[PDB]
C-alpha cells in the first residue's frame, strides 16, 4: 500500500511540475509558510521535473 | 485491566491526547511503525512519555 | 522463490482449522490470560467526552 | 488494492509523460559497460527529455 501511495504522489508531483512550467510560483518559508525551513524549500525545488518560469 | 487500568493504558491515553497517531503518520501507513507506535516508544522512554509520567 | 507478480494475494498454506476439523500444525493445550476493560475505562471514555464538551 | 495497482499501471501506460524521472544516474562506458563508446553515452544524455539531478 505504501508503494502504491508513493507511486501516486510521484505521478502527481510530475504532472503538477509539468503543467505549471509556464506559471510563476511563490514559496513562503517560515513557521506558517509552505516549507518549515529554507533547506526543505530548496529540496522541493531541486526535485521538480521541469523548473517553472520564475520562483 | 480486569479490575483497574494499567500504566500502559494511562500513558497511551495521554499520548493520544497529545495528538499523536501510530498508524497513518506522514501519509504512509504502517501497522507496527517501530518509530511512532506507542509501544517501542514507552520502551525507549521518549521525551513525551517522560513528560507524561512526570505529569 | 519468485515475486507475487506485482499483485498481492493472501493465502494460508498452514492454517489452524480446515473447515470443521482441526489441522495438526498448531497446538491448543495452552491457556492465555484475557484482560478486558474495567469500569475505570468506562469512566475514562466518559471523561474524554466531558473534556470535549468543556473545550466546545 | 490489485485493482488500484492495475489502474496506476494503465494510466502510466496511457499518459507517457508521467514516467519521466530525474533521479541520479551512472552510465558506465566500456567494452561491457552500458554504452559502447563515450560518444554514445553523451549522445544518449542529450536525448533525455528531463536532465537528472546528477549524472
Amino acid at each position: 500500500v505504501n508503494g502504491l501511495a508513493d507511486d501516486i504522489q510521484k505521478m502527481k508531483d510530475t504532472y503538477e511540475a509539468l503543467t505549471l512550467s509556464n506559471t510563476d510560483v511563490t514559496y513562503t518559508v517560515g513557521q506558517k509558510g509552505d516549507f518549515d525551513t529554507l533547506n526543505h524549500c530548496f529540496e522541493h525545488i531541486e526535485d521538480l521535473i521541469v523548473q517553472p518560469k520564475s520562483i | 485491566s480486569k479490575h483497574t487500568t494499567t500504566l500502559y493504558e494511562i500513558i497511551e491515553s495521554e499520548l493520544q491526547r497529545l495528538g499523536l497517531n501510530e498508524f497513518v503518520n506522514n501519509d504512509r501507513i504502517h501497522f507496527n511503525d517501530s518509530k511512532h507506535a506507542f509501544m517501542q516508544k514507552m520502551l525507549y522512554f521518549d521525551d513525551d512519555v517522560k513528560q507524561i509520567v512526570d505529569h | 522463490m519468485y515475486i507475487n507478480n506485482g499483485r498481492i494475494n493472501y493465502n494460508n498454506e498452514y492454517g489452524y482449522r480446515r473447515g470443521i476439523y482441526r489441522e495438526p500444525f498448531y497446538s491448543d493445550n495452552a491457556d492465555y490470560n484475557t484482560n478486558s476493560k474495567s469500569y475505570y475505562d468506562y469512566l475514562a471514555r466518559f471523561n474524554g467526552f466531558i473534556f470535549e464538551l468543556c473545550d466546545f
